[PDB]
RNA sequence: UUAAGUUAUUAAGGGCGCACGGUGGAUGCCUUGGCACUAGAAGCCGAUGAAGGACGUUACUAACGACGAUAUGCUUUGGG
RNA sequence: ACCGAUAGUGAACCAGUACCGUGAGGGAAAGGUGAAAAGCACCCCGGAAGGGGAGUGAAAUAGAACCUGAAACCGUGUGCU
RNA sequence: GACAAUGGUAGGAGAGCGUUCUAAGGGCGUUGAAGCAUGAUCGUAAGGACAUGUGGAGCGCUUAGAAGUGAGAAUGCCGGUGUGAGUAGCGAAAGACGGGUGAGAAUCCCGUCCACCGAUUGACUAAGGUUUCCAGAGGAAGGCUCGUCCGCUCUGGGUUAGU
RNA sequence: CGCGAGCUGGGUUCAGAACGUCGUGAGACAGUUCGGUCCCUAUCCGUCGUGGGCGUAGGAAAUUUGAGAGGAGCUGUCCUU
RNA sequence: AUGAUGAGGUUAAUAGGUUCGAGGUGGAAGCAUGGUGACAUGUGGAGCUGACGAAUACUAAUCGAUCGAAGACUUAAU
């Protein structure tokens, strides 16, 4: 139930070293605006 | 198919409520799962209205709900009358379809997947 | 669940409050220990 | 040169800021709005936000070229923390941190 | 070339060292306030309504001092 | 040859006051811009907060949480691993 | 110069080091005191210097006094700050779509549809609460999310009795 | 007398009550009898699954060798002889 | 569970839709007839059918982007 000892700062960051986020889609929005979100349409400034 | 989180009569409700809005209006937008499964509803009940015969009138009414719109020159046709009156004339031809699905953004408050479904 | 301190702006100035601790000794008493204190509120 | 902008005490918490932050340093100016725009975190639109004021203060303090920008520098750090209390069983409080954050942005074209 | 043998390069991450930040309010210095006394007074008022208060009173007013309807003061004698 | 702000009265701060208790009763924490407010005109980003300039000042990492800012803790870089 | 001794707990004895203050003497400081930070310095020890940053006014030294004089431990006290951990939780429940609003809408407004209560989640009225009431205005904090909304904040209003 | 941070709680050391017995008594028995709240969000090790990293002196795709490890392993009846 | 695994991503049958089935239910609605009626019978193994089968590009698997080798020495035969 309880945790017997700390972790310690070495041991917590071994941890979560999965614990990321990823990049996401980034595909060009060829008729006009900025990048979109892949396999996505456009709302705000963009063109798809 | 698809338990969107919800009961069999609460997802029945909701399944055919936006079917009808989106027979109302013509595009809406929900999230990605609702669309996913309202999209076989519509695309069944199109198939009901390009038959047009009352057997299929009264099948068509199983799932819509009573709402009326209100057409151009405040002429006022129940969404079971426009089914089979306007959305029944312009797919006499096509042979499946009626609708798309536009992927969009996650929202603010989630991450759900914002979705147009169109009638096409 | 009933708790205790039902409020009652009739008992709580009857039982406490100026003129009852005045009326016995022992209350002037517990009031002149209060202005001993600096206590802002009296009874 | 370099440019930089910070944020300070927003409310967003440091480690839920640094997740964001890890995806855009060393990267373009460019691209860097860019991956802010698309991620649905909450501090997507306070990092973007805070890039923006950055790629500001090249163009106009220091005259740089913003089309051609690195983010060197992209950290968060821990800022006063609001302490809150919160009522949990049997009378008993649990203390609840409102944590706060110092974002900071730093933007270059590696020349000196 | 084929064997046989040896030794790397990897750092997702971690460790140590260094550098630069942030949080945080120790420490240094400071004192309006206290502390212990000394000397000199004095000690306790009130039915002529006390001690205490409560409401009020400034051009704008919340609080605290100040003063009560003559109210953020009045008169008078002296300082200035 | 008393105290220096966890001390010294509970109280150096609009203290027996927030607050707690039905009541008697219990009872805090909280001093420091600069010599002088000269307390940042204007410009830029931003909805605003915030910043970046400019400017004041001997000093602005003295910017009102404002004298110094120690550790725990949180970071970002790295040389060797 | 020989020779001898030198493990050590309760405990006994001895010699010291630092701390704040006082006295006298002698000093050092904006050409930067105390602190603080760093360093590869010195002493047998507790310790002492020096250098360089920071820092922006005090402080050493000698001798002798005085003591609130030395902390790692007391389920110590008071402060901060972690760990668990991005984990548990987010407090009974049906919403959906359109329009609008705006820096920004799963939550705000409007509309339709659906659903729920209905001897009540409906009306009054006591107690009790005190201004939460009403208008605009706002979004720091409060709301277990969000927030353009609010019982929140700001400004201005609001309670009339011969029965 | 394996196993309750795996489970029950019938047995029993709780407060109630009753009988027998003992004690002047309050009570007691280790005599009965009826009733009597079973807390924990898994840090580490260990286990059951499952991914990522890197190595395997070029990089890949596919088929395999088995050093090893594990599983299995019981038995009746009847008929002929 | 997640992710992994597998089928696909337009030169495409991956999923949905459509069409045709399989299986399921047991005779739809409407109409006609008969019955005073409640109801019967006909039209008609009828209608309907979630995951199953086949066909079909109708809709959606867009455009894209990222990663990825250059083959070390030593000696021995060749
Ligand atoms: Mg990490
Ligand atoms: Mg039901
Ligand atoms: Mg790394
Ligand atoms: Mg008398
Ligand atoms: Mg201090
Ligand atoms: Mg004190
Ligand atoms: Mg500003
Ligand atoms: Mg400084
Ligand atoms: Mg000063
Ligand atoms: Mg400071
Ligand atoms: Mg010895
Ligand atoms: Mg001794
Ligand atoms: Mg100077
Ligand atoms: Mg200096
Ligand atoms: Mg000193
Ligand atoms: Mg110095
Ligand atoms: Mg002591
Ligand atoms: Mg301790
Ligand atoms: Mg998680
Ligand atoms: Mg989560
Ligand atoms: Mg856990
Ligand atoms: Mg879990
Ligand atoms: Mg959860
Ligand atoms: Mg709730
Ligand atoms: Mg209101
Ligand atoms: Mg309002
Ligand atoms: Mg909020
Ligand atoms: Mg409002
Ligand atoms: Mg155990
Ligand atoms: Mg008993
Ligand atoms: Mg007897
Ligand atoms: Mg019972």
């Amino acid at each position: 139930a309880v945790p017997k000892r700390r972790t310690s700062k070495t041991r917590k960051n071994k941890r979560r070293t999965h614990f990321k986020i990823s990049v996401p889609g980034m595909t060009e929005c060829p008729n006009c605006g900025e990048y979109k979100l892949s396999h996505r349409v456009c709302k705000n400034c963009g063109s798809y | 198919y698809r338990k969107l989180g919800r009961t069999s009569d609460q997802r029945k409700a909701m399944l055919r409520d936006l079917a009808t809005s989106l027979i109302i209006s013509e595009r809406i937008e929900t999230t990605e799962a609702r669309a996913k499964e309202v999209r076989s509803v519509v695309e069944k009940l199109i198939t009901l209205g390009k038959k047009g015969d009352l057997a299929s009138r009264r099948n068509a009414a199983k799932t819509l709900r009573n709402v009326e719109i209100l057409n151009e020159d405040e002429t006022t046709q129940t969404a079971l009358q426009k089914l089979f009156g306007e959305i029944a004339e312009r797919y006499t031809e096509r042979q499946g379809g009626y609708t798309r699905i536009l992927k969009q953004g996650p929202r603010r408050g989630d991450g759900a997947e914002s979705v147009i479904i169109e009638l096409v | 669940v009933k708790r205790t301190y039902q409020p009652n702006k009739r008992k709580h100035s009857k039982v406490h409050g100026f003129r009852k601790r005045m009326s016995t000794k022992n209350g002037r008493k517990v009031l002149a220990r209060r202005r001993r204190k600096g206590r802002k509120v009296l009874s | 040169m370099e440019a930089k902008a910070v944020a300070r005490t927003i409310r967003i918490a440091p480690r839920k800021v640094r997740l964001v932050l890890d995806l855009i340093r060393g990267k373009n100016a460019a691209e860097a709005i860019a991956i802010l725009k698309l991620t649905n975190k909450a501090s997507s639109p306070v990092i973007e936000k805070v890039l923006m004021s950055a790629l500001a203060n090249a163009e106009h303090n220091y005259d740089m070229n913003t089309d051609e920008l690195v983010v060197k520098e992209a950290y968060a750090n821990e800022g006063p923390t609001l302490k809150r209390f919160r009522p949990r069983a049997q009378g008993r409080a649990s203390a609840i941190n409102k944590r706060t954050s110092h974002i900071t942005i730093v933007v270059s074209d590696g020349k000196e």
